[PDB]
């Protein structure tokens, strides 16, 4: 999500006045990205959410000899996530996690070593996903 | 004693006028708004009119607007309400009450003191004294049981009427029913009392009827057949 | 600290009580952002109170946190959903206006279920239903 | 203007119980509401002003609260003195308006009425009319039904009834019903009966008499 | 009409009229349930279908919300046009938003500069609008292709794809017109 | 004391006609659900005596929203200006019984100015003959006179009927007037409801006005400069004053072009949503 005003005008009264002359450019842009944002949530719901009820596997594994243990979520590890998928999270570069950044920790020329913080500076915000990772796993558990 | 006494009620024909008055005491009359509220029996209480402390500002309910005028004489410590073009509908008991100041607005206290009321009746009927008939004791039961007796006060106008038994000697078990306006337009009512059957013959039962408007007084002895 | 402000409200027809979501912020900054100490006591109530819920998405004020999980009416973020609910006890009455409130909760994935998995059993339906559902798709835009 | 509507119109409660009468204005009066107590034939007395301020000398049992358009007068511990009609009023704007009035009555154990029937006096007959009276004495609750039968024929439009105020001591009610007829009509028929139905009665009570006898 | 009368054949070639009861028997054959189930329960199935349809009438009648997929398209376009129309008002740095004013206001040598500001801006807005439409149009055309496929597979025949025709072993669909879009009334077999 | 001025104070932002459209504009308006200060008039009372005759000077701020319910038209007019003393021009609006006059002169204002109609004992008539706004005036820039009109001269007390609302703002040095008059006989004193005000008059005076005062009036009483609220007082009347603030509003124009409703944008988060 991006704020036009901060991005273009970032804390400048003299600037924002000039931006207004532009009319509706920002409102549409902000609107456009927001439309995108909802769509992603829509995407995740449609992809995963195919099942109404959330199923859980029984304590007995006897699957005709078929060995599912890798695929099923591993009750244990934080997040009831599966082994194979666990590697999958590991291979990728998560933008950030926790959604909490110490303000003070941040203020000068080094914090932008922390890229997200810098992004925090110029109106660039990252909305969190509606369906949390833990939540996503459950679907994957259920669909499975 | 803050007091308000109303005077001037009576029987009035349609089209007529009356002026009721309310004499006030116990407070600084000049400093307060006075109102007149009426309670017409079948209907409820209704606010008729109000006057400011200065006496200039006057307000009325729409029904009364041309017809009624409220006024006051502070030196006199009296409030008045002159009525005109009386209609049958105006029949009611009129109470003078001391009102709160409108200025108080959202915190209005309402009417603190009220008078006893003056009854004005608007009807074409003329004043007429009541007929009093005995309601003799009739019971199909053994004696020693209780018996009921009474007087039928009929065809009188206007209200009120006063009913007593044995000159106030006999209070207990006495029920004097509220009068009903009959089709004739005249008022009728009955007063009854329950007594022991043994008392019949031994005890005298006199019903005392006093109808002030007609200025008639009646004493009827009720006896068993 | 800065972030988006989103108003979570039920439809105006239903009510006018709202709940606000301060995105990506801690609850701490909202009383400091405005001078709560400076403000009148009428204003003071809004700054802080028991009725504040903090979530990953941001600080949501105006909504009471609820343990029970229900279907998601309005998405907040981070799996938290808000709805307008009141428990109602009245004969032959729909939930009438009462002490109603806005609640926020971990959105229910749905009634959780389990399947009696076994080496030797099947579940074969005795009867069925013929249902009809509606699927709607846009065909064309207006020929502008 | 504004209309004030009280509810319930009537109620019966036992002594010591808590009674709550409500009043609903058509539009916001604000705090401008007062309550009045009225006894039969007596003038109203002001109980509360500004929705919750007790008037001087009024008993503490009475209290009044309100917010928005709806206001309530509660009586914490009902007493026998409390029998009356209570009215709300709004001074907020002109014209001043009072509610319909709520009649409060003391609830007591059910009591059956004693029933008596009175034939017309000979003196009355000399006039044109004959008045037959039927007394229902000391019953509770107030609802009582009276049917008139002349030689077992139902009567309509020739009757009038009156009810007394609740008794001071008894807390009971009494009722009189009068059937009026022409002298000519009266002479026509033999049997005059008064039938009464009440909660108190397991079976109907009918009192009757024969004209000549 | 063909769907009712002819079965699937009307897509394949000349529509071959077939009695309706015969069609569902073929249709149930599609799910893995024999013909006997329908006839053995023909009245109830027929009735169940009948009652089912009425429900749609109520749902559609009751709430407009069902229609959101169409409504947003109309809404979006309306919004795009409104935004496009509203742009006319923006000064864009020009002294005024009205062309006729500028013309009446300034001589050509000076006016050309001001008008130029509007043209570069307005055109850019129009350019923005067009790009949005192309993208949006692609989305709709994507839906159209899907719609065609659904019409192709679901109406013209019984689709095998799970959750293509609605939740469950799909029976058949009845296409229905709509503004700027289409609505399908899928008939799906769900185990009770 | 304060009263809730729920919705009131909305007026047509401009001369332009619009229909069936929701337009947003920013002007100085009365914020919704803002407190207004209630001023009162009380007749002489008992020993305690509630009696009040409130004509203080109040601040002009950005703009004032003035509304009054008068039993009788006690309130004749207003005064606008910084000093409210001579050596400076000051706006003066007063309505004698006959007409309305607006005048800029550098008037010699009385310490406690007022106006008035006296109610004669012998007859019913109400006549205004107390006019003591100022002793004298000089260098008068502009003056206007209205037509004749009839109002309640006599002293009466209460807020029985007439509801009059006005908005006074300055636009580019312009003094603007807006008004709406609806009787609230049955209607509540300062009622809840929405009404739109439309511009009556334009005063090009361009006076810089810091403060204003309302002038109450009753001819039963005589006036001298230096009159410190002594003598007899007029009937009960109440007027309200509120302060305008820059705020956004969304105005709803009906087919007629009448403003049916409005939304205070800043009022609350719900209201903000309506704005977007």
């Amino acid at each position: 999500s991006v704020d036009c005003t901060m991005y273009i005008c970032g804390d400048s009264t003299e600037c924002s006045n000039l931006l207004l002359q532009y009319g509706s450019f920002c409102t549409q842009l902000n609107r456009a990205l927001t439309g995108i944002a909802v769509e992603q949530d829509k995407n995740t719901q449609e992809v995963f959410a195919q099942v109404k009820q959330i199923y859980k596997t029984p304590p007995i594994k006897d699957f005709g000899g078929f060995n599912f243990s890798q695929i099923l979520p591993d009750p244990s590890k934080p997040s009831k996530r599966s082994f194979i998928e666990d590697l999958l999270f590991n291979k990728v570069t998560l933008a950030d996690a926790g959604f909490i950044k110490q303000y003070g920790d941040c203020l000068g020329d080094i914090a932008a070593r922390d890229l997200i913080c810098a992004q925090k500076f110029n109106g660039l915000t990252v909305l969190p996903p509606l369906l949390t990772d833990e939540m996503i796993a459950q679907y994957t558990s259920a669909l499975l | 004693e803050v007091q308000l006494v109303e005077s001037g009620g009576g029987l009035v024909q349609p089209g007529g006028s009356l002026r009721l008055s309310c004499a006030a005491s116990g407070f600084t009359f000049s400093s307060y708004w006075m109102n007149w509220v009426r309670q017409a029996p079948g209907k409820g209480l209704e606010w008729v009119a109000n006057i400011n402390q200065d006496g200039g500002e006057k307000y009325y309910v729409d029904s009364v607007r041309g017809r009624f005028t409220i006024s006051r004489d502070n030196a006199k410590n009296s409030l008045y309400l002159q009525m005109n073009s009386l209609r049958a509908e105006d029949t009611a008991v009129y109470y003078c009450a001391r009102d709160p100041y409108d200025l108080y607005g959202d915190y209005g206290g309402t009417f603190d003191y009220w008078g006893q009321g003056t009854l004005v009746t608007v009807s074409s009927a003329s004043t007429k004294g009541p007929s009093v008939f005995p309601l003799a004791p009739s019971s199909k039961s053994t004696s020693g049981g209780t018996a009921a007796l009474g007087c039928l006060v009929k065809d009188y106008f206007p209200e009120p009427v006063t009913v007593s038994w044995n000159s106030g000697a006999l209070t207990s078990g006495v029920h004097t029913f509220p009068a009903v306006l009959q089709s004739s337009g005249l008022y009728s009512l009955s007063s009854v009392v329950t007594v022991p059957s043994s008392s019949l013959g031994t005890q005298t039962y006199i019903c005392n009827v006093n109808h002030k408007p007609s200025n008639t007084k009646v004493d009827k002895r009720v006896e068993p057949k | 600290s800065f972030g988006g402000v989103s108003v979570i409200t039920p439809g105006t027809n239903t009510s006018n009580q709202v709940a606000v979501l301060y995105q990506g912020v801690n609850c701490t900054e909202v009383p400091v952002a405005i001078h709560a100490d400076q403000l009148t006591p009428t204003w003071r109530v809004y700054s802080t109170g028991s009725n504040v819920f903090q979530t990953r998405a941001g600080c949501l004020i105006g909504a009471e946190h609820v343990n029970n999980s229900y279907e998601c009416d309005i998405p907040i973020g981070a799996g938290i959903c808000a709805s307008y609910q009141t428990q109602t006890n009245s004969p032959g009455s729909a939930g009438s206006v009462a002490s109603q409130s806005i609640i926020a909760y971990t959105m229910s994935l749905g009634a959780e279920n389990s399947v009696a998995y076994s080496n030797n059993s099947i579940a074969i339906p005795t009867n069925f239903t013929i249902s009809v559902t509606t699927e709607i798709l846009p065909v064309s835009m207006t020929k502008t | 203007d504004i209309q004030m509507t009280q509810s319930p119109s009537t109620l019966s409660a036992s002594v010591g119980d808590r009674v709550t009468i409500t009043c609903r204005a058509s539009q916001s009066i604000s705090s401008w509401l007062a309550w009045y107590q009225q006894k039969p034939r007596k003038a109203p007395k002001l109980l509360i002003y500004k929705a919750s301020t007790l008037e001087s000398g009024v008993p503490s049992r009475f209290s009044g609260s309100g917010s928005g358009t709806e206001f309530t007068l509660t009586i914490s511990s009902l007493q026998p003195d409390d029998f009356a009609t209570y009215y709300c009023q709004q001074y907020n704007s002109y014209s001043l308006t009072f509610g319909g009035g709520t009649k409060v009555e003391i609830k007591r154990t059910v009591a059956a009425p004693s029933v008596f029937i009175f034939p017309p006096s000979d003196e009355q007959l000399k006039s044109g009319t004959a008045s037959v009276v039927c007394l229902l004495n000391n019953f509770y609750p107030r609802e009582a039904k009276v049917q008139w039968k002349v030689d077992n024929a139902l009567q309509s439009g020739n009757s009038q009834e009156s009810v007394t105020e609740q008794d001071s001591k008894d807390s009971t009610y009494s009722l009189s019903s009068t059937l009026t007829l022409s002298k000519a009509d009266y002479e026509k028929h033999k049997v005059y009966a008064c039938e009464v139905t009440h909660q108190g009665l397991s079976s109907p009570v009918t009192k009757s008499f024969n004209r000549g006898e | 009409a063909g769907t009712i009368t002819s079965g699937w054949t009307f897509g394949a070639g000349a529509a071959l009229q077939i009695p309706f009861a015969m069609q569902m028997a073929y249709r149930f054959n599609g799910i893995g349930v024999t013909q006997n189930v329908l006839y053995e329960n023909q009245k109830l199935i027929a009735n169940q279908f009948n009652s089912a349809i009425g429900k749609i009438q109520d749902s559609l009648s009751s709430t407009a919300s069902a229609l959101g997929k169409l409504q947003d398209v109309v809404n979006q376009n309306a919004q795009a046009l409104n935004t496009l129309v509203k742009q006319l008002s923006s000064n864009f740095g020009a002294i005024s938003s009205v062309l006729n004013d500028i013309l009446s206001r300034l001589d050509p040598p000076e006016a050309e500069v001001q008008i130029d500001r509007l043209i570069t801006g307005r055109l850019q807005s129009l350019q923005t609008y067009v790009t949005q439409q192309l993208i949006r149009a692609a989305e709709i055309r994507a839906s159209a292709n899907l719609a065609a496929t659904k019409m192709s597979e679901c109406v013209l025949g019984q689709s095998k794809r799970v959750d293509f025709c609605g939740k469950g072993y799909h029976l058949m669909s009845f296409p229905q017109s709509a503004p700027h879009g289409v609505v399908f009334l899928h008939v799906t077999y769900v185990p009770a | 004391a304060y009263t809730n001025s729920f919705t009131r104070g909305v007026y047509y932002p401009d001369k332009v006609f619009r229909s069936s459209v929701l337009h947003s504009t920013q002007d100085l308006f009365l914020p919704f659900f803002s407190n207004v200060t209630w001023f009162h008039a009380i007749h002489v009372s008992g020993t305690n005596g509630t009696k009040r005759f409130d004509n203080p000077v109040l601040p002009f701020n950005d703009g004032v929203y003035f509304a009054s319910t008068e039993k009788s038209n006690i309130i004749r007019g207003w005064i606008f200006g910084t000093t409210l003393d001579s050596k400076t021009q000051s706006l003066l609006i007063v309505n004698n019984a006959t007409n309305v006059v607006i005048k800029v002169c550098e008037f010699q204002f009385c310490n406690d100015p007022f106006l008035g109609v006296y109610y004669h004992k012998n007859n019913k008539s109400w006549m205004e003959s107390e006019f003591r706004v100022y002793s004298s005036a000089n260098n008068c820039t502009f003056e206007y006179v209205s037509q004749p009109f009839l109002m309640d001269l006599e002293g009466k007390q209460g807020n029985f009927k007439n509801l009059r609302e006005f908005v006074f703002k300055n636009i580019d040095g312009y003094f603007k007037i807006y008004s709406k008059h609806t009787p609230i006989n049955l209607v509540r004193d300062l009622p809840q409801g929405f009404s739109a005000l439309e511009p009556l008059v334009d005063l090009p005076i361009g006076i810089n006005i810091t403060r204003f005062q309302t002038l109450l009036a009753l001819h039963r009483s005589y006036l001298t400069p230096g009159d410190s609220s002594s003598g007899w007082t007029a009937g009960a009347a109440a007027y309200y004053v509120g302060y305008l603030q820059p705020r956004t509003f969304l105005l709803k124009y009906n087919e007629n072009g009448t403003i049916t409703d409005a939304v205070d944008c800043a009022l609350d988060p719900l209201s903000e949503t309506k704005c977007t």
